[PDB]
């Protein structure tokens, strides 16, 4: 297993950020990569073992630390916008080639001049089009989250209390709609017969990862902390 | 060990991963009081059943087979700079640390009051700094002193950092009482490993803590 913390982070330029990687595979080699929309997965720093780190391909602006076999940290002394990215960690046995590696869940890191742009999302649910709700035989619900920033959100569908992945059609990635505003959507298809049953319960769960305690927010306005908003609806 | 010439010193700016030297002297050393070997791999080394944050076994390669079997059964005190990558202690089991030298007999080598040794640092041909080193061993290894010297210079003068160094060259000179002096280059070759670098401590060179001097020579970038 490979874990990373935090999994979401909004930082202010020139600040210090520390992404942490924990492994339980007892592998000697650990890595730190970054992924950029359109571009590839690049190696920043890596380690052959405790007490040592090695410069990857794009080491500039990053420091690494291997306090032990289990832990590998990526330190960003002076955070800058160019460092906005999705970071991936990975442990590796043997020679440490891809087939021998195991990656972490990834970490979204966004660096801004100030955190006053950070905003939670607006979530809305939509009933199927009258058209499809006749000569369609299939009812399709639409869940739309928008107006949020940065793009640290998750959208999940729940019917009758249990999660559902069948029929769900979430957008691959949050499409930006304005400089400081993202937008994501997802559909849930069921049989009209099912959608018309007053007993069935539809719920769109959306989670937005926002500022944390460590994050300092200008008093007065409500600190845009993480949100767990949900749009629900019954049959017919 | 006749003094070094400027061209004989290693340039820090020429080291790609100098932070792997930093880690060694920035963190805690491995220290153990009164313990005795438990196993052995090569003829010139001793393995101990001691533990630390990252190990349950410690291996110390000594100067030669002779010195190894010399300390094999005695009760020694351990003080060294350990490394983990490339530390083959066995075939399977791991969680072992490795060092070179750093061994001395424990019985009757301790002092009532710690002996302070003055370290005279000279930066750019100008001996402008002096700070103390402390030890409680009558016969101490140069390694123990070298570590204490570098741990101080790193914490207070940024001798080493997780990255480049403010100094281009540097070394420590040990001046024993009635014996030939010697020194260690503070920086490694452009391409190195902790294990290959730390061989400066393999001969287990010991010093009379009461009658030995320490001089440090640094030049800034």
């Amino acid at each position: 297993a490979v874990t990373q913390s935090p999994r979401n982070k909004v930082a202010v330029t020139g600040g210090k950020v520390t992404l942490s990687c924990q492994q339980t595979n007892n592998h000697n080699n650990m890595y730190w990569y970054r992924q950029d929309t359109g571009h590839g997965l690049r190696l920043i720093h890596y380690s052959y073992g405790a007490g040592s780190t090695e410069k990857g391909d794009i080491p500039d602006g990053y420091k690494a630390s291997r306090p032990s076999q289990e832990q590998f940290s990526l330190i960003l002394e002076l955070a800058t916008p160019s460092q906005t990215s999705v970071y991936f960690c990975a442990s590796g046995g043997g020679r440490g080639s891809y087939a021998e590696q195991f990656f972490g869940p990834g970490t979204r890191l966004t660096v801004l001049e100030d955190l006053r742009q950070v905003t939670p999302p607006k979530v809305s649910l939509f009933e199927p089009s009258k058209a499809e709700i006749a000569n369609k035989q299939k009812a399709t619900l639409v869940c739309l989250a928008r107006g949020f920033f940065p793009d640290h959100v998750e959208l999940s569908w729940w019917v009758n209390g249990k999660e559902v992945h069948s029929g769900v059609s979430t957008d691959p990635q949050a499409y930006k709609e304005s400089n400081y505003s993202y937008c994501l959507s997802s559909r849930l298809r069921v049989s009209a017969t099912f959608w018309h049953n007053p007993r069935n319960h539809f719920r769109c769960q959306v989670q937005f990862h926002g500022l944390s305690e460590e994050d300092k927010w200008p008093e007065g306005s409500p600190k845009p902390v993480t949100q767990n908003i949900s749009a629900e609806a019954w049959g017919r | 060990q006749q003094d070094p010439d400027p061209s004989q010193l290693h340039r820090s700016s020429l080291v790609k991963n100098l932070q792997n030297i930093y880690f060694l002297y920035e963190g805690d050393p491995v220290t153990h009081e009164n313990v005795k070997s438990v196993d052995q791999l090569l003829s010139h080394d001793l393995i101990y059943n001691v533990s630390g944050p990252n190990y349950d076994k410690l291996k110390t390669e000594l100067k030669n087979q002779e010195m190894a079997t010399l300390f094999k059964d005695k009760n020694v005190d351990i003080y060294g700079v350990e490394y983990y990558h490339l530390c083959y202690l066995s075939e399977n089991a791991e969680r072992s640390a490795c060092i070179y030298g750093g061994v001395t007999n424990h019985e009757g080598n301790h002092l009532e009051i710690p002996k302070k040794i003055v370290v005279k640092v000279s930066i750019d041909g100008i001996q402008s700094l002096s700070f103390d080193i402390e030890t409680n061993k009558k016969m101490v290894t140069a390694q123990e002193l070298d570590y204490k010297v570098r741990k101080y210079l790193t914490d207070n003068k940024q001798l080493y950092t997780n990255g480049p160094s403010k100094y281009e060259t540097g070394y420590i000179k040990f001046i024993p009482k009635n014996k030939e002096s010697f020194w260690f280059d503070f920086f490694p070759e452009p391409e190195f490993t902790q294990s290959k670098y730390l061989m400066i401590y393999k001969d287990n060179e010991t010093l009379d803590s009461n009658t030995s001097q320490i001089e440090v020579y640094l030049t800034t970038k």
